[PDB]
């Protein structure tokens, strides 16, 4: 399936405060009012590329969507990021892995590190070697999809890896909905509020009146 | 010699076939072994956790004074702040650029930084 974006897949750019302020920034974006690819996490867990990097998000009633798998050739011949949350517990390796034919969570590792009802929003980029990730949770009123309006995302983790992505998937654990974008390198003006947080933004390639 | 030494974005990692094997043997100068060690610093504006021998003093507030936090050196009157900083932000700037604010690394409180009084004569 499909859906629109909107105003969705903000992020803060930079680990800084600011407020009372619009401030300019560069970055890997998603596109405001972007098409977005759509799954059902019922009744679907394909192979995806990752272009330049990837918003995902998801929205849930039971916690269906737990993980991840990335990399170039996804076939042993190379180190491939496995991201999971084990209920608790997140969990993440990078080892040659052979893995299965159709990717599930029953119900050389040169790297490793631990630690609708809903919407999960996360973005997902790699420079430099390292793979970066933010994310925001929130409750939700409408019942079907992603909701209009705007919010914005936040870094969690940042790793070292060393490691080319082209390709991706997403892990379900087996005995809700799923959402794709690509980010694109986009001017964003972003709107710092008087309590430090991004409460609004203008994509500046969208249209002319955002230029 | 030693064989089982072998060559081949930023950062990047990649494991006719593309290895090649260096003879180092001790007789070889530019033709004999080096080790090297790069070191990347990761100076952003996160808590910092690997820092110099250098001992911290006390805090001083609503007093001038030449404060150094976490290798940001600087001049003004520390004063304790209602400025709301998101948990993985450590420092606030000006438009400026200049830091207007930061959280110290010991207890996690917020001070706002004023330039000492100035003016005319
Ligand atoms: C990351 O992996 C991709 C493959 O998924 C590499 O892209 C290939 O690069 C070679 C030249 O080196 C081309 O002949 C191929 O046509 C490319 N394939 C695709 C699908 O684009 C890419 O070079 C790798 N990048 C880094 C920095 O390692
Ligand atoms: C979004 O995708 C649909 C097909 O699913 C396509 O018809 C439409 O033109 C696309 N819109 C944009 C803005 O790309
Ligand atoms: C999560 O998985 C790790 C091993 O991968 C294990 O040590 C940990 O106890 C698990 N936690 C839960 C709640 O399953
Ligand atoms: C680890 O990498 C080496 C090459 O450096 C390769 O020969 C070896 O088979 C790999 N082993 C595993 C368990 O992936
Ligand atoms: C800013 O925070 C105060 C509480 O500190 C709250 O009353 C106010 O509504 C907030 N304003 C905005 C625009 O978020
Ligand atoms: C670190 O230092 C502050 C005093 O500057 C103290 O309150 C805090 O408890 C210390 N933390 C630890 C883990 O010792």
């Amino acid at each position: 399936a499909y859906t629109n974006s909107f105003t969705r897949g903000v992020y803060y750019p930079d680990k800084v405060f600011r407020s009372s302020v619009l401030h300019s920034t560069q970055d890997l974006f998603l596109p405001f009012f972007s098409n977005v690819t759509w799954f059902h996490a019922i009744h679907d867990n394909p192979v995806l590329p990752f272009n330049d990097g990837v918003y995902f998000a998801s929205t849930e009633k039971s916690n269906i969507i737990r993980g991840w798998i990335f990399g170039t050739t996804l076939d042993s011949k190379t180190q491939s990021l496995l991201i999971v949350n084990n209920a608790t517990n997140v969990v993440i390796k990078v080892c040659e892995f052979q893995f299965c034919n159709d990717p599930f969570l029953g119900v050389n590792c040169t790297f490793e590190y631990v630690s609708f009802k809903n919407l999960r929003e996360f973005v997902f980029k790699n420079i430099d070697g390292y793979f970066k990730i933010y994310s925001k949770h929130t409750p939700i009123n409408l019942v079907r999809d992603l909701p209009q309006g705007f919010s914005a995302l936040e870094p969690l983790v940042d790793l070292p890896i060393g490691i080319n992505i082209t390709r991706f998937q997403t892990l379900l654990a087996l005995h809700a909905a799923y959402y794709v974008g690509y980010l694109q390198p986009r001017t964003f003006l972003l709107k710092y509020n008087e309590n430090g947080t991004i409460t609004d933004a203008v994509d500046c390639a969208l249209d002319p009146l955002s230029e | 010699g030693n064989y089982n030494y072998l060559y081949r974005k930023p950062f990047e990692r990649d494991i006719y076939f593309p290895l090649q094997s260096y003879g180092f043997q001790p007789t070889n100068v530019g033709y004999q072994p080096y080790r090297v060690v790069v070191l990347s610093f990761e100076l952003l504006h996160a808590p910092a956790t690997v820092c110099g021998p250098k001992k911290s003093t006390n805090l001083v507030k609503n007093k001038c004074v030449n404060f150094n936090f976490n290798g940001l050196t600087g001049t003004g009157v520390l004063t304790e702040s209602n400025k709301k900083f998101l948990p993985f932000q450590q420092f606030g700037r000006d438009i400026a650029d200049t830091t207007d604010a930061v959280r110290d690394p010991q207890t996690l409180e917020i001070l706002d930084i004023t330039p000492c009084s100035f003016g005319g004569v």
